């Protein structure tokens, strides 16, 4: 699919969330992994915009408590995927042309997010 | 907390041999889940230190299962099958519609408090599929979407679950087509 | 991979901040010594991002 | 066709053949029974006298009979009279308590200089050479240079802050007698020979 | 039917379910009235422990939770005492899908389970029992707590049972939902209140169980069959089966079929009988039959399958095994894929994360597979490569579930084949037509 | 005592060893992940898998760590059959094992990296290259993670051996260490903050690939270029 696209740019917005997030609640940001498709990249041309694959929102004390992945670009069955750890949450945004990204089939939308955020905050973080 | 309730503590002790004292960790583990509907990491550090081991033993056992819940849950927490015998009659549609209605993703809670949805494996109420089941209280056999519906919105108005009217029967042992 | 011993590579741990290096992981000191070079291209061969690429000179002295 | 009758005469005497699957054939003589054996070859229609190969077997990592074994390629000149193209090779174990060896300055005339380098790099004192000196190492430097207990020499790489490397240390490259880095090596490691 | 011989008697007596779907079915007294504990009484003080072996060993009664040594064998590796008291762990945990006959033991006829664990720990010189209930059956726990204070206050359980030296007792001991503690060691890990893995199968539950002590595990099918056996006899057992497969069996079935239930039907009942007879006929044409538990292998829907005699050795050589003879029935609004897929997401489900080939190979590789497949961002490619991933799996695993999540789409691709091939070659997904009823 | 023999060599091997010893002593070499010295097998990383026939071949090929001897027994390393199966392993051990050796501290060194050199590469003399099969997205998770001031954790490197787990619980007994989730989601953590234990930093050197690393001397040249120098402790009278 031409899908592709369409996920990145969604990727960016999950990203700013997490930054504003970051800030707001007294909680840090930390950046975990890039896409080994960037380091390893050596001639290539580019679509991504921005460099990061995995980054989380933590405690502060470097136990993560949301976790945030996309699917690299090569790879088939692509996704996006959030999950808290310590408690079994493993979610799987897709996009789907005709709605936006979804959770399945519930739109993922900022107010969304901020709640998923403060459930796992409240549970898990000890900050 | 188990401060209080010596009694149950002295109770599950009593079960087990002196040295077997890391089997107090399912029953003890499923009390607190129970009255508070939900552990919180304290609670894991009391059943620790009671038990005899260091926390983060506690705390793999713990995570082990699927039937505890480390966030907070909604009063009903909605544990529907989804393996292949309920998927054959359409257990599908049932998750469709529930958490749309609902409006919901999984480990969030619905803005009443009353709702939490899970998916979970195999039920072993195959016969009388799909079938959920609300906490440690029996089983809802079957759905049809009616009885859903009239679940929900019976919920909704505090009753319990079996004092929900819901039409059909679904059987005891051997069950008949509808 | 050089043989000549002619690459000096301290590493150092990314800011997390600023970056200078796309990955975590930089190059606070580098230093190649020429005399002892011998010219190859196992160098740029066995870099595995591409990062060093033997260049177009000659005049230096 | 030359090579056919030191095959089976090999067999006969009881002197062993070592055979990779490469081309080569090897032919095992003791150290007393050489010179005829040589003479033998040189009549027998092998003109010409290729290599002369001294070899030191101090840390092969499979057992060998003795320390030092050299080694003689001789080969008949295709495309002469008597050519043949019969080459073959000949090893000849040498103790590494006494260092003697048969010259074969009376059966060619490549062995004069090659057998001197070989006096030169691995220590093995040729009986009756008519000359023996020093070659490729100057007289300054004690020892035959090449053997395997004496140290390459290595010198720091230098560089600008008053960092070195000493050569040795980067070293990656594993010897296969060394245990590697990690606790054990085994599998492909320890030889790869892709198939055909 | 005939003397020593498989297919319906016509003599035949319901015996197990003979109060089950009624109530007054877990009142002491009720049971009591119907000669409860009475095969007990007379076994303690009469017969030596040696005949409780025997007997059972006569009956021929081979495994129950899906397979087993048989039940008078595994019985006899005990040391019989020396210095352990011995344990008896009735595996009542009922994953496995479309299994489901456990449950109405323990809901609706208590009181016969322990009957028979007095009398299976008699055999195997025990003085302690767990009952390890299913973490999704609360109705069931209450129901066997409450059958065991009644037991307990008069003396059906306690000290100085009926003039023996044995004392036995039993707990319930709740669960949590997790299928890998249903293989016998790992539910000894569950007790001991330790992280549910398995553990190495060269002992075996005989000679070290339970905080080492040597303990014996039974399906309480099993367990409920010991009492029947000890009263009737072997020489009543006997009339049914094949020659070492007899008694009745809890045949039961679901997925779409005019009569979904448990049929207590004597042993070597066709599909056909069951299918048809017993359990009214099919609703819509059936595609497959997954027969028994759901780790077996799929049978194609035709005569020659059906009128197959289901038994653990004639079903052993059709290429497939029986679990607990609960049959699912698949119908052809679905494709098979749909069917593999949902079943293969359930065992990625239910790894534990221990081996490397069921961790990484089947709950990382296959289940992505199938999702592309049936989806349809296929390839042909994919077929070839999950066909290609089986025997790696399949041989090697330190654990009997791997095999058991291997097999149905092993068995899918040697008869099935030709409908994954067309959902790939053709690249379109699943359809999914409405099911809910 | 005990007649073994290991493809074609004959050796004797006291009776109560296991089959992996056994081999390694013979000559033949076979890899291994779960098992180290001192600590105690459970198979689980089903990597040493051989072929047994005490004869006749058994359809059953046993793991060497948790397999005595026997003897008369015949066991084999390089086999066909053998061989196909120790590709596999290696190839489903690497499926989600994030790509980032070069940044890796655990560099020349790496367990992992050098089993998959010795007997890796799945089935193909070749005349056209064979690397990867899977195509999906990889396992992700946190990394390089402080659990203490000395040892920091980079959780996704993990392949799921037991050792370090194993360790703490024989060895100092101190708990302080275990898998937490279930299925493919398990990832080791702590709930203990400062890892208490005065044997807390063993676990560096015992971890076979590079997910626990001791964080003192982490990036300050790469791992095969430091000269080795075996000596003794002196800071205390053993
Ligand atoms: N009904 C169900 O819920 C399920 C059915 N199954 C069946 O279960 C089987 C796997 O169960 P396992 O217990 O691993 O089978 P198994 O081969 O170990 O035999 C079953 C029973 O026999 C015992 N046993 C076997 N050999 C013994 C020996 N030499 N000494 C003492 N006891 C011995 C085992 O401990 C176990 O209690 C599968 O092959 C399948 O047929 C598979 C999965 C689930
Ligand atoms: C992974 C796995 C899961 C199992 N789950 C169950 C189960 O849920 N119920 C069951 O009765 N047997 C189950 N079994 C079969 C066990 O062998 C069974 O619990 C035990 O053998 C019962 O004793 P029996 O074999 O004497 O009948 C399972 C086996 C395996 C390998
Ligand atoms: S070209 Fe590079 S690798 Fe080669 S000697 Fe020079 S510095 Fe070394
Ligand atoms: S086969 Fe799977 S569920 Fe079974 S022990 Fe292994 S990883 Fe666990
Ligand atoms: S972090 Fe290391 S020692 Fe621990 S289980 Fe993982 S690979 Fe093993
Ligand atoms: S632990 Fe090993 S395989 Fe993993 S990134 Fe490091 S060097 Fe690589
Ligand atoms: S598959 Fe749903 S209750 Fe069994
Ligand atoms: S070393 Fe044998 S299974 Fe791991």
């Amino acid at each position: 699919a031409s899908s592709e696209r369409e996920l990145y740019e969604a990727w960016v917005e999950l990203l700013s969330w997490m930054r504003e997030y970051a800030q707001a609640k007294g909680v840090r940001f930390e950046k975990e992994a890039d896409f080994p498709d960037f380091i390893y990249r050596m001639e290539r041309p580019y679509d991504l915009p921005t460099t990061i694959m995995t980054a989380s929102l933590s405690d502060g004390l470097g136990e993560p408590f949301l976790l945030a992945d996309v699917s690299p670009r090569h790879a088939k069955l692509k996704r996006i995927g959030l999950r808290l750890p310590r408690a079994h949450i493993h979610l799987h945004a897709h996009y789907e042309p005709g709605k936006g990204l979804v959770t399945g089939k519930i739109p993922l939308t900022k107010e969304r997010f901020f709640a998923l955020a403060d459930r796992a905050r409240e549970a898990l973080a000890f900050a | 907390f188990f401060d209080d309730k010596q009694d149950f503590l002295e109770e599950t002790f009593a079960k087990y041999p002196p040295e077997g004292r890391r089997a107090a960790i399912m029953p003890l583990l499923r009390r607190v889940q129970q009255e508070e509907g939900w552990i919180r990491p304290e609670r894991i550090e009391e059943i620790a230190r009671l038990v005899g081991t260091t926390p983060t033993e506690v705390m793999g056992v713990a995570s082990f299962y699927s039937y505890y819940q480390f966030v907070p849950t909604g009063k009903y927490h909605l544990q529907v099958c989804a393996t292949l015998s309920c998927k054959l009659a359409g257990a599908e549609e049932l998750w469709d519609y529930l958490t749309e209605t609902l409006g919901i993703g999984p480990g969030e809670v619905t803005p009443d408090g009353l709702f939490s949805v899970q998916k979970v494996e195999c039920l072993g109420s195959c016969h009388t599929a799909p079938v959920i089941q609300v906490n440690d209280e029996p089983y809802v056999e079957c759905v049809t979407r009616a009885r859903l519906e009239a679940l929900l919105a019976g919920l909704r108005a505090g009753k319990r679950l079996e004092e929900i009217e819901l039409p059909g029967k679904c059987g005891h042992h051997v069950h008949e087509v509808e | 991979a050089c043989p000549a011993y002619a690459i000096y590579v301290e590493p150092a741990e990314n800011d997390p901040e600023n970056p200078v290096s796309a990955g975590e992981r930089y190059a606070k000191v580098y230093e190649i010594n020429m005399l002892r070079c011998i010219f190859c291209g196992l160098c740029e061969e066995a870099c595995p991002t591409g990062a060093i690429v033997l260049g177009y000179d000659f005049e230096m002295a | 066709m030359r090579l056919e009758r030191v095959l089976e005469e090999a067999r006969a005497k009881g002197y062993p053949i070592e055979d990779n699957g490469l081309g080569n054939l090897w032919v095992v003589l003791p150290r007393e029974r050489f010179k005829e054996e040589m003479a033998h070859y040189k009549a027998m229609g092998f003109n010409f006298l290729a290599d002369i190969v001294g070899l030191d077997y101090l840390t092969y990592p499979d057992p060998r009979p003795e320390r030092f074994a050299v080694v003689y390629e001789l080969v008949s000149l295709p495309g002469w009279k008597d050519g043949d193209g019969s080459r073959f090779f000949v090893r000849v174990y040498v103790p590494e308590e006494d260092p003697r060896l048969p010259t074969v300055t009376d059966l060619w005339g490549s062995a004069n200089f090659l057998e001197r380098e070989v006096y030169d790099l691995f220590g093995i004192v040729f009986e009756g050479h008519p000359d023996l000196r020093k070659i490729l190492t100057p007289e300054d430097l004690e020892g035959h240079p090449l053997r395997k207990d004496y140290p390459l020499g290595e010198t720091p790489t230098l560089f600008r802050e008053g960092r070195y490397i000493i050569p040795a240390e980067f070293r990656a490259a594993l010897t296969g007698k060394d245990p590697g880095l990690t606790f054990y090596k085994g599998g492909s490691r320890k030889g790869y020979r892709s198939l055909w | 039917t005939g003397p020593i011989l498989s297919g319906l008697d016509p003599r035949f007596e319901r015996t197990l379910y003979a109060h089950v779907g009624k109530e007054g079915s877990w009142t002491l007294d009720y049971y009591l009235r119907h000669g409860g504990y009475e095969t007990a009484k007379r076994v303690l003080k009469e017969k030596t422990p040696d005949e409780v072996i025997e007997e059972v060993k006569r009956s021929g009664l081979r495994g129950r939770g899906g397979a087993g040594f048989p039940t008078g064998l595994k019985w006899s590796f005990m040391p019989k005492d020396d210095g352990k008291q011995h344990y008896l762990i009735c595996n009542a945990d009922e994953s496995e899908p479309g299994s489901f006959k456990d449950r109405y033991i323990l809901e609706d006829v208590p009181h016969l389970l322990i009957e028979g664990m007095i009398l299976a720990g008699y055999a195997i010189r025990a003085t302690v029992g767990y009952i390890y209930v299913r973490g999704e059956y609360r109705r069931a726990a209450d129901r066997l707590e409450q059958a065991i204070k009644e037991a307990r206050a008069r003396g059906y359980l306690g000290k100085n049972l009926f003039g023996t030296d044995f004392s036995f007792d039993l707990h319930v001991h709740r669960g949590a939902g997790a299928y890998i503690c249903g293989e016998e060691t790992a539910l000894m890990n569950s007790l001991e209140g330790l992280r549910a893995n398995p553990r190495l199968k060269p002992p075996f539950p005989a000679q070290s169980g339970l905080w080492g002590k040597p303990t014996t595990i039974n399906n309480v099918e099993t367990l409920a069959s010991v009492v029947p056996i000890m009263e009737r006899g072997a020489d009543w057992f006997a009339q049914m089966g094949t020659e070492q497969s007899k008694g009745m069996k809890l045949y039961q079935i679901s997925g779409p079929v005019k009569r979904p239930g448990v049929y207590e039907l004597p042993m070597g009942t066709t599909f056909r009988e069951l299918i048809y007879e017993w359990a009214g006929g099919p609703l819509e044409p059936i595609q497959a039959i997954i027969p028994g538990g759901s780790s077996t292998p799929p049978l194609p829907f035709t005569e020659e399958v059906l009128d197959t005699p289901m038994s653990y050795e004639h079903l052993q050589a059709k290429g497939s095994m029986l679990g607990t003879g609960g049959v699912i029935l698949i119908p052809e609004r679905v494709s098979m894929v749909d069917a593999m897929w949902n079943l293969t997401r359930f065992y990625a489900h239910e790894s534990c994360g221990k081996c490397t080939p069921c961790r990484e190979g089947v709950a990382g590789f296959m289940v992505n597979l199938f999702a592309k497949i049936g989806t349809g961002q296929g390839e042909e490619k994919d077929v070839e490569n999950l066909e290609a991933l089986l025997p790696l799996i399949e041989g090697r695993s330190f654990c009997p579930l791997a095999d058991a999540a291997v097999w149905p789409v092993k068995g899918s691709l040697r008869h099935f084949k030709d409908q994954y091939l067309a959902l790939a070659r053709e690249k379109r997904p699943v359809p999914r037509p409405s099911l809910w009823r | 005592m005990v007649r073994v023999k290991v493809n074609d060599r004959i050796v004797e091997v006291p009776p109560g060893t296991s089959v992996m010893d056994a081999v390694f002593h013979a000559g033949y070499d076979v890899p291994l992940f779960c098992s180290e010295k001192h600590l105690s097998p459970i198979g689980a990383c089903r990597m040493c898998l051989v072929r047994i026939g005490l004869i006749q071949w058994q359809p059953k090929l046993a793991a060497s760590c948790v397999t005595a001897v026997a003897d008369g027994m015949v066991v084999d390393t390089l086999s066909d059959v053998v061989r196909e199966a120790q590709a596999g392993m290696v190839e489903f051990t690497l499926l989600n094992h994030p790509l980032d050796c070069p940044t890796c501290d655990k560099g020349g060194a790496c367990e992992l990296q050098d089993r998959t050199v010795e007997y890796g590469l799945y089935e193909k003399p070749l005349e056209l290259p064979v690397y990867t099969r899977f195509e999906f997205t990889r396992r992700h998770v946190d990394k390089h993670h402080p659990l203490s001031p000395f040892v920091i954790l980079d959780r996704e490197r993990c392949i799921h051996c037991k050792r370090c787990v194993r360790y703490f619980e024989e060895v100092p007994g101190d708990e302080v260490l275990d898998f937490i989730e279930r299925g493919v989601h398990t990832f080791i953590g702590t709930m203990d903050f400062g890892l208490p234990s005065g044997f807390s930093g063993n676990i560096t050197d015992i971890c076979p690939v590079g997910a626990l690393l001791d964080l003192t001397a982490r990036f300050r040249a790469r791992n095969w270029e430091m000269e080795e120098t075996p000596t003794t402790c002196a800071l205390c009278p053993v």
